[PDB]
Order: structure tokens, then C-alpha cells, then sequence
């Protein structure tokens, strides 16, 4: 099918990548062209756990993790801590919307267990943090889209809005 | 403010339901009332004045039986339907400019007999064009309902 | 945080669409449009709400009881709703140009004014403080364009001299011709001087007179005509959709409003007037 | 779905035609045509039903109760019809041509433009939302052609140049394959750039003076000298009929919409104006 | 003297508002506005209150106590309270004007009367002997307007003539030449006799008519009419806060008055009918 | 706005004024009516050429147009054919003098002599998609001013 | 990081221009700008002493202190007596509001330890003394911006409102 | 007060600059930079007699002297020549305007006397014969502002401006 990974951006330790796969073939969805991001991921109904960030299932509707899908397959080295769906392209939840999708996905997210030790509490924390966001930009964003510091000088753009698009929910334990 | 336009409108109407025997030229003022009321809003007042007069067609016994009907009650529009209703509403908005003192009823009554100074008269009426345009309304909004309700069809 | 979530869409027309009277004025027109404080058409949130409420009872009947959460039960209400509307402001409404002399002619474009541009800044900064959102790039385009005030501009073509509807001519500055466009639309922008912007304003709305005819004599029946007031298609209007916590207000925001794209606003619906499409701040940016 | 049924359709003129707009002060035409909000001539919607719903008054004289529901009571509505129309959008117009740069000569020709077809798009995206129903071969046919916006293209042809009506110089470049004819003929389809476009098309309408003779003597009367504005006969409307279900509407579009040839559209119907013919896009392929 | 300080403010809407009065007045309106002894729009002292202790406990829901102290402690516990608002009284209402060439153009002026400036002013006068912050840059510009009362008044605006809301012509003449505004919107400020003003003002407030559909067959339910009245946007509201000598209203007037710029008065807040802001007349002067 | 409308009323005053006779009167009237319309559907440059041949401008119907423009008293020669299509060749010359659309002293040296008239007709050709635009509601007032003070023959 | 601090506006000795040193740059937070003075910070809790003016932490939330933020340094002659603190823009409590803030801001205040050997009793000071509101802007209002004794300025606004806006709670000891 | 002269563009070698230093101030009638020539002064009614540069009044509409009227006097020697005329500057026929004239412009002309010799028989002189195209440059226009013969790639267009713009009547007799 089409192995798309979704790497979640908040402001995180071990968020750099935790991956060792890029692009492989010649295909993504989300975008940065002059405009911004595009093509946003956002899976409600979890959150993030700083300590090894990772997609932890709630069932509060309110809790919800806004991240890219980057394409690549789920860095084949775990495979079990990496929740695996089939989804059409209908049923995802996409933010800043450019052109629409193959119709058939494969998603993969780091998941991570209910963790039934300790009551869950979410606060929301959105990444505005200038002294986190040139981190990503660097790490998550230039890794896979080196497309930024090639010929896309628009880099304030792309830094203009992580501190805006992405407003994730965390546990903070 | 406008508390005896509803008053005037009232004397104005009585005045050109009387002076339009004929049942279509009735019918064709009933359209006039509806119609010009809202040009003269949305186009503009003198816009819908110089369409008033030209489809009223003056310079005959007709723009001098105008000057009558300002103060008898037994003079009559005759012409085409089409002319007598477009004229019974000059009437209708000179009759205003008149009672209520934006042009002297002097000016007007002599402008609309010597030919040479009707042009004088629109060109005051363009300077006036703010001005009327604001006062009138309450007055030609009135006409408009009194048209609907008292010019009906057999 | 007063605020879960706050949306602002635009409302693009996609036929004439017609608000009915409303108001207590009398006016000339016999059914005219709803009109803003300032005399522009606008969309009474009452309107909104009402006619988008009934859209969603439709087009999602399961979550019949998320939408009576947000927006409010019908027959018996033991508790307020969750969800806002905002008078739809008019951001921006088509006028035919004759454009003097460029390289690329154009028969249309939007025609906004500075009173408006205000009007929305003003519900951008309020909802921005009222919740979590912020809007910084709708902001600080529009920041830019009202530094700019008191002086017809174009906002990223070369036009300089132009016509509008037929009866007014202005010379239009270029603001930056780097600044990327509000809406998505190949069509320039003007943002006119108020003064001028509110007499070429009313060209672009559309008075029409229509009658009722006697099916026996195919003539006008008596006293059967009247006029009437719309907008014209491609009108963009804005309003904002709030909300407070309360677990039906997230699924609101995750599907009812995810899957919005097309509304029917407004009256005189048999005769197709009230078609209009909504695009989310979310996305066009 | 929002519509059980979305039937777009073409309105043919088979004669000329005159939909009228009443006379108004800033015309200069006494009697004109109903415009656009962009200037070409269109027909109103309250025009088409009207019309269409007096035609099924009478043609099918036992199914009052089905075109009621769909179109709406006229005696005591005690409710909304369930049928919609939307405004005919000019499609094409018949211009004259002179066939130059090509020995294969045409007499006359269909000429649109971009902007008219951005029109149908959005019929079509709308419509293909809220209802079930897609459109895909018109809406690819469409889209096709939109990508080559900022030429004027041909579509059936290959010509290179032209003088259309009589003053207008076109530089036509043949679209890249083909595209079926959208409206079958083997007259071709040009589509022009907007500012050429809005020329050759108010240079095709119609515009007649006319008189009345008095009675006894055989002489115009006073001031009896009118006149008129007719859109070509042979000239292409595009309008949707729209409706939700109600076990009537199923009929009226099985039974009813199937037996719609010829109606009799706007006024001056005793100068043989107005006849048309309706061709529904779902039997257009 | 157990009022300490005290510290007026303007309240602006943003969107219209609407704080309701039950059946109180006659004109037509069911649900009408708040009004005064002389029939202007005001917001009470209790819904004012109420409004913003009802706010502001959610948005510093750790300084609950805080304001308990000052604004209340609605609980059955009944210690005195330390603050107290004044009715919010109508200072300037937006109005349509139309002036001849008269300026550098405009839309849009505020309007007061002299009635509405001499509550003002009672309420300037009443505070400066224990405001030690004299806002005498404020109070000495009413008393000149005030001076001139007996006439139409354009502040700093030189237009001499204008129409405002379509229907009054009005002639206006400056203060004495010249004066600070006090509305720091680039906007003219007119005040007018009080016989003309309250027919001015009348025509500003928005009086719709609403609706209740059947939502099976689309039309109006019976009854399911009523008329509402609302306060249009950017009317400006003066008021004042005053305060006994405490602990708490001196945490309450540094860490909470700061923050306070946008918050919702009145009904209908489904419609977006009650966001206002507050403005502080202590750093606008 | 209505400063077209204005305009249009100096203008006719100074028509109405240098037509002498009745019957001339009588025939812009007729003119008024049909070259406006004429510009709507054949366009301004068809009209023009039109206008300016019935004119049958000399240089003895030059001089009462170029002194008409300063004079009040200046009286177009002709019978009722030549003098109306004079006076409403002078109707638009009149509107693109107050508008900028020609240089005043150029139109005027330009009717003047002999040749510079084509360069005139020549000018005006490439003005003509925004002549076409402009004088709409200028001749459109025209045309109402003349059959409401012109009464019919 | 930038370097500003606070020069609060007493009728009192030892604050003819403590700071010692001037912008440095072209950057501030308090301006003139011809319609008063903007960004005027307060300091709550906080008491003057007349003898060696600086603020004394008191405990009361209803006594203050208010004066002006020029950037720089402290005097460089004690260095000890002056709390720095790194605070964001927000946090900061601010009259007359004009601008936005860095978001970024290190103020020294003028500082002493509370010298607990008499007990604390402030009282109300203004600062109209119309013959000393001439004293302090010969002494700052030039000292740190000499274009108020220049081309522009309004004598019957500014000559009026450092008595009228500036007032605090003095020891009065 | 502004004195001005005129000197046009004839076939002729009299022209070259007929009259001496200019003004000194930065003032000039005719813009040269963008399109070409601006601002050229026509005066109707006048020869240039294919020598001697002046311009005899005729009577006839027809006859044309089209040139660069500039800033200056002529020649400081005997006034037995030149107009002297002032005119508030609404009433010079300029061609191909630009930035707008406000003052009265004091100018001088070449005038010579009607000259009652013969019948005056006007011979319309065209430009051409590109040696003098640039001579013309070489001889007026390099003078007249210095910026043009120095730093101008926009030499070409003033090569063409004078075959295009300037076109005159000549007795020749």
C-alpha cells in the first residue's frame, strides 16, 4: 500500500526522530510550500506522555496530539510500540488542507499502553517555546524536509507556524 | 421630525387622485409610486429626476395644469397614461420642494413657466440633491403606501 | 481558555443569497437584505444558527444529541447551548471591472473597505484573547492592509486605474505584491477607500423586481409585484463558531464541523438563493 | 444526502429569447434582458420555475398533487416546496465568424469563456456535495478546459484565428487532444479570455427598436417607439433542478423531468419568443 | 470615606449586544433593551455586575476568593461588599452620516446628545474629589461641550453639514475651533440637540424580528414571531467601579482590572450578542 | 457619482442655447436619442465616424464649436440635419475636455486648421474602450435632458 | 540577553540618576511620545525609604511604587543592592500601555534588605511639589532622553503629569 | 522670478544652444528619464526660416515649432530678439505632460520681426537623417542637463523621441 508515518511535534526530548527511514519513494503528504504546513495530522482521543513521547490512548475526546505525516515505514526496528492502522483517506482528520489523498493508508504512531498505574490528567501545552523551536526545525522538520534549507528560504514561515498548528495535550509525569 | 410629512403626504396624494380620471393613468401612477420611490435610493435623487421629466414630457397645458394643481383642486392631467402618471409625480416631489421651503415656491412656479429657466431648476435641484434626498423620504415612502392601498383595480 | 474552541470561516456564496428583512426601517425595497450597522449587508447569527442547525439535524442524524449539545435543544431546553455564532461581517463582494489598462485584463474583483477590514480585526483580536487560538497570520496580513488607510489599494495585482461597475474610477497602490492573498481566487482584491467603497458596494448588490401572474389571463395580478434584495454569488462573508468544554464540543469541532463544506443560509431556497460555502481559518492559510 | 435528486440541464433557445428585467434609470435600453452580477445575461430562477411550473400545470393536468409538492401550492401554501431551481448561467452564445488562417469555413460559432465555466464548476462542486449524485464526466470536461486559462483555446476545431462578430481579432489555440463537444454540434466551442469574451458577447445580443401605428391612420403614436433586448436564438443556458425526497419527488423526476422538452421561457411570446428546449445533462453523454 | 479610589471605564462593543428588560417598554419590541428615567439604552448595575463576577471567576478561578471580597460572595455567607459599579450609561452611538464633500469622507460618526453628556459628567464630577489620579483632561472637555450646549457639535471633525442615519440633515458647528477627542478611533464625534439626538440615536438601535421554523415543512410555526432589540457594535457605554479601602481591592484593581479588556454582558450569547471591552479611563487619558 | 450629471447639464444649457431655430431643436432631440443607443450596440468608433460625417464640419462649423466652448452666445449655421449632429459632436468633445480624456488646447488646435484632425480621430480611436465607459451616463443624461426640455415635432 | 532596569520617580534625594548608564543601543520600554508617557511600570509591595532611595519589600499588596524602565545597568559602585530577575512581558505590571514587549526581560530594581530594626509604616506620597517635578527631569527626563528639552515637546501635558500619574507609598522615617 | 527661455529642435545649427548659461538652479520644464522626452512645448503660428532659429509670426493654425523650453535668459546681450512674455503657465500648449506645472513661467522666445520681404510660404520640415539625430543630442540635449551623453542607456529612445516628437514649418526663404 503506502507506508506514511506520523511523527507528532511537541516539545519533547526524544521527539528528534526515533526513526531510521525517510521518504524512500517519491510520495508525502504533509507540505511546506510558501504558505506553511500542510496537511496537518491530528488524532483526538490521546495523548502524549513527555517521559518517551509516545501517543497514549485516552477516551477523552478533548485530548488530541496534532503531528505530520512524514513517509516512511514505522523504522523497522521496534514494530510493537508503533500502533498500525489501514485507513481510507476520508476517515483522517487533516488540518490546513492542500490536495487530497491516495484514498488508502497505512498509518503508523507511536502508541504506547493505557499505563493503568497512575490516574491519567492531560494539560494542554502548546510549543510556542522559541528556545525548543529551532530544535525541531533543525531536527524533526530539516531531517525529513531538507527541502527548507535548499531552496526554500521561506524559513520563518515554517517557524512562524509550529508556534501555531501544533498545540498538543500531555500527561507532564 | 417628520410628523406632518405623514400629513402632506396625505394633501399631495388627494390632490393627484383626483387629477387622473382615467382609470389606467390610477394604475399607472400606483406603478410610479412603487418604482421611482426606490431609484431615487439606490440610482440617486437627480438620476431619477432627469428620468422623471423626460418621461414626463412637459412643455404643454399639462406643465402648466402642474402649476394649478398647486393651489386648485379642479384641474386635470390629460396625456398619455404613461405621462400623465410620470408627471403627477413631479407633482408629488415638487409639491414637497414647495410646502416644506427648500425651493421658494416662486422660484419654482415661475421656472416651470419661462422656458429659460427650467434649466435653472435642475441646476438648483443638484445642489439640493443631498439635502432633498434626505427629507423626502418619509414623505415619498408614505405616497408609496397610500398608492397600494387607495389606487385599486376594478 | 472562556472559549474550547474558536472558528473562523468564511461563507462564500456560490448563488445569490438572500437573509430576509428583519428589521423594523422602512425601506424601499420590499423584501431587502439584512443590513450591518454600518449599512452593509451582513448574516445575523440568528440566521446562522438557525439555518446551519438545521443543515446538521440533517446531514448527521446520529449525532442528533452532539448537535443539540453545542447548539442547543429545540422544544424543551433545561440548559443554554455550548456553541456561538458571530454576525457574519461582509469581507469581500464582486464587482465587474473595466480595467483601463495592465497585463493581464480582468472583468471582476472583490471589492473590500477599511470599515470592514476593522470590523474583522476587531473579532479576530477579541476571540483571540477570549481563547486559546490566535490568529497571528489572518492578523498580521490584515494589520497590514489598515496601516495602509485612507487610500485605495490593490492588493497584490498591478492595476492602477480601473473602472468599478461601471461608474466609478479610482487609482489603486500595490501594497507589497509579495503578501500572499487572503482567499484562495486568482482574482485581485481592492481594498477601497470607505467612502468609495460603500457607493460601489451598493452596485454590487442585486435589486430585482418580480411578479406573480394570473394563470388565466398571463398578465401581472393585482397589485402582484414586488422587489427584492440579494447578494450577489461569490460574496465572501465571515463570521466565527465558539465554543465552550464540554466533551460534545470537541466532537463538534473533530466532525460536524470537519465535514461542513456547503450550507443553505437564508430564504427564497425554491428559487436556489441560498447555496454558500464555508471555508475554515483552519484551512485556508 | 441534502437533494434526492440533482438533474442539471442545458437550456436550448429555439427562438430568440427575452427574459425581462423591467425598465430601470440606468439602462438606456427601455426593455432589457436580465443580467449576470457580472454582466452577461442569465435567467432567474424565480423566471424558470415559474415558467416550467405554469408549463406542468397544463401538460400534465392530473398530476397537479405531484408538481405541487415539488413546486410549491399556489391556493394556500401551507408549506415549502421541495424542489429547487438554480440560475441559468449563460453557457455558450452563438457569435458570428470569419474563418480566417482555415479553408474549412463556419458561418457562425459557440463562444464562452472561463469565467462562465468557473460558474458551472461551482454548480457542480456544490450540488455534487449535497446529493449523492456525481457528475464526473461534465465535471472532468470542465476542469479540462480551466486548466488552459489565459488563452482562448477551441475545442472541436482547428482554426488559429478568427474575427468574431464582426470586430474581434482571437488567437485560438486547439486544446490539447480533444474534449467530446460538450454540446453536440458540429459547430465548434470557443472559449475566450474574459475581456475579449465580455465584448464578443454584448456585440451577439440582440437589440431591436420597435413601433406602434396608430389605429386609423398609419403613423407611429407619440413617443410609441420602444426598445428591445433579445439573447440569440440557438444560445445554451446552464441551470439545476434540485429536490428532496418526499416519495413526489421520486415521480416528478421519473415521470415528470423525462417528458420536459419544450417549455415556453420569458416574455414576448406572441413575437414567437421564448421557446426552448431543455437537455438534461444525464442524458447529454 | 470607604470609596478609596475610583476607576471609570468605557464599555465598547464589539458585537451588538443585547441585555434584556423583560416586556418593560411599549414601542413593538417584545424583548427590548435596558433602557433609563429618559429612555436611552443602559446597562444596570446588577447585570453589569453580575456579567463580569459571573466571568472572571472562571477565567481566575484561584483568586475566587479575591473577588468574593470585592464583588460579592454570592454564597449564603454575607459580608458587606467592597465594590461597587454604577449604570453603565450610553456615551456615543454609532450613526450612518452622509456629509456633502464636507471632509476627508466618511461612513460612519458617533453621535451623543447633551442629556447623555451631563450624566457623564455628573458622574466625573461625583468621583474627582477622592480620584487623587484627577482625570481633569477628561472631565474639562465635557464641560466645554457642554458650554455649547443649544446646537449641533463636531469636535474635531469640520463637516458643517451631514445627514446622518439617511434621515436627518443636521448643520454642525466646531467647539470653539479645535479639541482633543476623546474616542481615540480616527472617527468624528457629533452631539446634537436633544430633540434631534434621541431621534438620531432611535435610529441606530437594532430592531429585528425573529423566527421560529417549522422544521418539517419550512415555514414559521404560529406565534412563532417576537421582536428583539439590540445595542449596535461599537457603541461605547461609560461606567465606573468604585471601590472601598481594602487589601483585596487593591490586589483586585492591579492583578484583576488589568487583565479585564474583553468580556460578554447581557443575553443571547448563542447570537454573539454580548462581547465588550473595556477600556480603563486611566490610560486612554 | 453625479458630477456626470452636472456636466451634462452645462453642456445642454449650451446647446439649447446655440440651436436657434425650433426645428433644429426638434432634430437633437431626435439625435440625442438614437446615438446613444448606437454607441451601446455598433460601439463609440462606428458612432463617431457616423457623428462626424453628418456634422460636415468645414472650418466656418469649427469656429462655432471652438468659440462655444468659451462663448455663450456662439449659434451653430446648418440646416436641422447638419447643426444637431454639430451640436452633439460638441456634446462629447465637451465631456472629454471637462475629464482630461484630451488635452483642451490640443482639441482645439486640432479642429482648428487642416490636418491635426486626424491625428484627433486618430487619438481618439486609441481612447476608445475608455471613452465607451465613461460617457455612458454622461450621454445617458443627455438624452433625458433632451426629451424632457425639447418638446417632439 | 538585554539588560534593563527601573528608576522609579520619588520627590526624594539619591535618585537624581541612579543607573549610571544609558541605552547603549536604541532600545527601551517606557517612552514619551508626545501624548505623556507610555509603559509606565508599578511595583506592588514594594516601599521607598527617603534616606538612600530604594524599594523595600513590604508585605502589603496595597502599597506600590512607580517609575520608568531605562535599559542598562546597575550603578556598578554597589552592584549587590539591586534584585535581577528575568521575567517575560506578560508578567510585567504596566500603565499606560502603548506597545507590545520583548517577552524577554531582565530589570534590576533598586534594592536593600528590609533593615527590620524599626517597623514598616507607609503612607500615601505624591509627587507634585511643583518645584521639584523641575528638579528630576533637569535630572533624568534629559539625562536619558535629551530630546525633551529640544525641538518637541508639550509643557502643559508633560510638566504636569509626572505630578499628576507618578505616586507611592514612602517609609516617612 | 523662474526666467525661462525657449530653444527648439530644427535641422538647423543656429539652434545648438542660441542662448547662454542656463538658470544654475535645478529647475527644468521637461522630464527626459523614463519614456523618452516630456513636456515638449509646441507654439502654433511661428517658422524657424531654415537658419536662425527665430520665429517669425505667421497667421495660419497650421504651422508648428515644437521644442524644449528651458530655464534661462537669452544670451546676456541685446534683448532686440526674444518675447520676453510671462504667462501663468495654464497657458502654454504643452504635448506628452508631466509632472504638473504650478507658478507663472517668465519665458523667452526666438522671435524675429514678420519680416515683409515676400509672400511667407511655410514649409513643413520633418526630422530625420540620423547623423544630425545625434548631433542634435550631441549639440541640445547633453547640455541642457548633463545627466543625459554621461549615464544614460536611455541615449537610444532620445535618438528616436526627435525623429518623432519634434516636427516644424520653415519659410526657407
Amino acid at each position: 500500500s503506502t507506508q506514511r508515518e506520523y511523527v507528532f511535534i511537541p516539545i519533547t526530548n526524544s521527539i528528534t526522530i526515533d526513526v531510521k527511514i525517510t521518504i524512500g519513494g517519491s510520495d508525502h503528504i504533509t507540505n511546506i510550500d510558501e504558505r506553511g504546513i500542510h496537511n496537518v495530522l491530528v488524532i483526538t482521543g490521546y495523548a502524549v506522555d513527555e517521559k518517551n513521547g509516545r501517543l497514549v490512548p485516552t477516551l477523552d475526546p478533548c485530548d488530541y496530539v496534532k503531528g505530520i505525516l512524514v513517509a516512511g515505514t514505522p523504522q523497522q526496528a521496534q514494530s510493537n510500540d508503533f500502533l498500525t492502522l489501514k485507513l481510507p483517506a476520508n476517515k483522517l482528520y487533516l488540518i490546513r488542507k492542500k490536495g487530497n489523498i491516495s484514498d488508502d493508508l497505512k498509518i503508523y504512531i507511536p502508541y504506547s499502553s493505557p499505563d493503568a498505574r497512575n490516574s491519567m490528567k492531560t494539560k494542554p501545552v502548546s510549543i510556542s517555546d522559541d528556545t525548543i523551536v529551532n530544535n525541531i526545525i533543525k531536527e524533526v522538520f530539516d531531517k525529513i524536509y531538507n527541502i527548507t534549507q535548499k531552496e526554500k528560504v521561506k524559513i520563518e514561515k515554517v517557524k512562524e507556524d509550529i508556534k501555531e498548528l501544533f498545540s498538543y495535550y500531555a500527561l507532564e509525569q | 421630525l417628520y410628523e406632518e410629512d405623514y400629513k402632506l403626504a396625505l394633501e399631495a396624494f388627494k390632490k393627484v387622485f383626483n387629477a387622473l380620471t382615467h382609470y389606467g393613468a390610477k394604475q399607472a401612477f400606483r406603478s410610479r409610486a412603487r418604482d421611482l420611490v426606490e431609484e431615487i435610493y439606490n440610482s440617486g435623487f437627480i438620476p431619477t429626476f432627469f428620468y422623471i421629466i423626460s418621461k414626463a414630457e412637459l412643455n404643454s397645458d399639462s406643465l402648466d395644469s402642474l402649476i394649478s394643481l398647486f393651489s386648485s383642486d379642479n384641474a386635470i392631467l390629460r396625456g398619455s397614461d404613461e405621462n400623465v402618471s410620470y408627471s403627477a409625480y413631479l407633482f408629488i416631489i415638487l409639491y414637497y420642494l414647495i410646502k416644506r421651503g427648500i425651493i421658494e415656491q416662486k422660484f419654482l412656479i415661475q421656472a416651470l413657466r419661462c422656458e429659460k429657466t427650467r434649466l435653472d431648476l435642475i441646476d438648483k435641484l443638484y445642489n439640493l440633491a443631498p439635502i432633498i434626498s434626505a427629507k423626502i423620504r418619509t414623505y415619498l415612502l408614505a405616497i408609496k403606501r397610500l398608492s397600494e392601498a387607495l389606487i385599486e383595480a376594478r | 481558555p472562556y472559549y474550547a474552541f474558536a472558528e473562523p470561516f468564511f461563507i462564500h456564496a456560490i448563488t445569490h443569497l438572500h437573509v430576509g428583512s428583519g428589521s423594523s426601517v422602512e425601506e424601499e425595497i420590499d423584501l431587502p437584505f439584512q443590513r450591518d450597522e454600518l449599512g452593509y449587508p451582513t448574516i445575523y447569527a440568528s440566521s446562522l444558527k438557525g439555518a446551519i442547525k438545521s443543515f446538521l439535524l440533517k446531514e448527521f442524524p446520529d449525532k442528533r444529541d452532539v448537535i443539540y449539545k453545542v447548539l442547543g435543544e429545540d422544544e424543551n431546553p433545561e440548559e443554554a447551548s455550548l456553541g456561538t455564532f458571530l454576525d457574519a461581517i461582509l469581507f469581500a463582494i464582486p464587482s465587474r471591472i473595466i480595467e483601463i489598462d495592465s497585463a493581464k485584463p480582468y472583468v471582476w474583483v472583490y471589492v473590500t473597505t477599511y470599515e470592514l477590514l476593522k470590523k474583522v480585526k476587531l473579532y479576530l483580536d477579541s476571540i483571540s484573547q477570549l481563547s486559546n487560538a490566535s490568529f497571528s497570520n489572518l492578523k498580521n496580513k490584515i494589520d497590514t492592509i489598515l496601516a495602509k488607510e485612507g487610500k485605495n489599494i490593490t492588493l497584490d495585482s498591478d492595476l492602477k486605474s480601473a473602472i468599478l461597475n461601471e461608474d466609478f474610477y479610482v487609482e489603486l497602490e500595490a501594497l507589497n505584491n509579495k503578501i500572499p492573498s487572503i482567499i484562495n481566487a486568482g482574482v485581485p482584491l481592492l481594498v477601497l477607500e470607505d467612502s468609495i467603497g460603500r457607493e460601489v458596494i451598493n452596485r454590487s448588490l442585486i435589486r430585482v423586481r418580480r411578479i406573480r401572474i394570473d394563470r388565466d389571463k398571463k398578465v401581472v395580478e393585482t397589485g402582484g409585484l414586488w422587489s427584492e434584495e440579494y447578494v450577489p454569488m461569490k460574496t465572501i462573508f465571515f463570521s466565527v463558531l465558539l465554543g465552550k468544554e464540554s466533551k460534545e464540543s470537541a466532537i463538534f469541532a473533530s466532525c460536524i464541523l470537519r465535514n461542513l463544506r456547503y450550507v443553505i443560509l437564508g430564504g427564497k431556497e425554491t428559487i436556489g438563493k441560498g447555496i454558500v460555502e464555508l471555508r475554515w481559518v483552519k484551512d485556508v492559510i
